[PDB]
C-alpha cells in the first residue's frame, strides 16, 4: 500500500540540565504531513525511562494526538542528528503500527544515557540533541 | 536488535 511520508526535527535545548526522573515524560510540539488528513502527531521522551527496566536509557514514542477515524496505520524511524549534521543510531518499525487516538509507539531502550550524555561522543553540539522522526502513514 | 513497543 502507499504511504504520506513526512518528517519531524526535534530540538531539545539545554539537554544536560534536564532534571526528569524515571518516569517523566517531555512532549514535543504537534506536527503533522501537511496533506490536510486532520492527524496530529507528537513525540515523547522520558530522559530516564519508561520504568525501573529502563531507568539506563531513553525511551522515544510517537504519539497519535488526535484523528478523525477509528485507526491509522503507520511506519515511523527515529534517529539522532550528530554534531555534523548527519543522522546517526537509527531505529526504525519494521512493518506499520496501528495506531488509535491517544495511542504511542516507539522504543522503550531507545539510546543508553551513559553513552548519550558523553559529550565526546558528538550527539550533543552545543548541549542540544536533535530528533529527527520519519512517519509514513499507509493509505 | 530492538523490537517496538507502546507506552501502554
Amino acid at each position: 500500500h502507499m504511504v504520506v511520508k513526512f518528517s519531524y526535527m526535534w530540538t531539545i535545548n539545554n539537554f544536560s540540565f534536564c532534571r526528569e526522573e524515571m518516569g517523566e515524560v517531555i512532549k514535543s510540539s504537534t506536527f503533522s504531513s501537511g496533506a490536510n488528513d486532520k492527524l496530529k502527531w507528537c513525540l515523547r521522551v522520558n530522559p530516564k525511562g519508561l520504568d525501573e527496566e529502563s531507568k539506563d536509557y531513553l525511551s522515544l514514542y510517537l504519539l497519535l494526538v488526535s484523528c478523525p477515524k477509528s485507526e491509522v496505520r503507520a511506519k515511523f524511524k527515529f534517529s539522532i542528528l550528530n554534531a555534523k549534521g548527519e543522522e546517526t543510531k537509527a531505529m526504525e518499525s519494521q512493518r506499520a503500527y496501528r495506531f488509535v487516538q491517544g495511542k504511542d509507539w516507539g522504543f522503550k531502550k531507545f539510546i543508553r544515557r551513559g553513552f548519550l550524555l558523553d559529550e565526546a561522543n558528538g550527539l550533543l553540539p552545543d548541549d542540544k540533541l536533535t530528533l529527527f522522526c520519519e512517519v509514513s502513514v499507509v493509505q | 536488535t530492538p523490537t517496538a513497543s507502546s507506552s501502554s
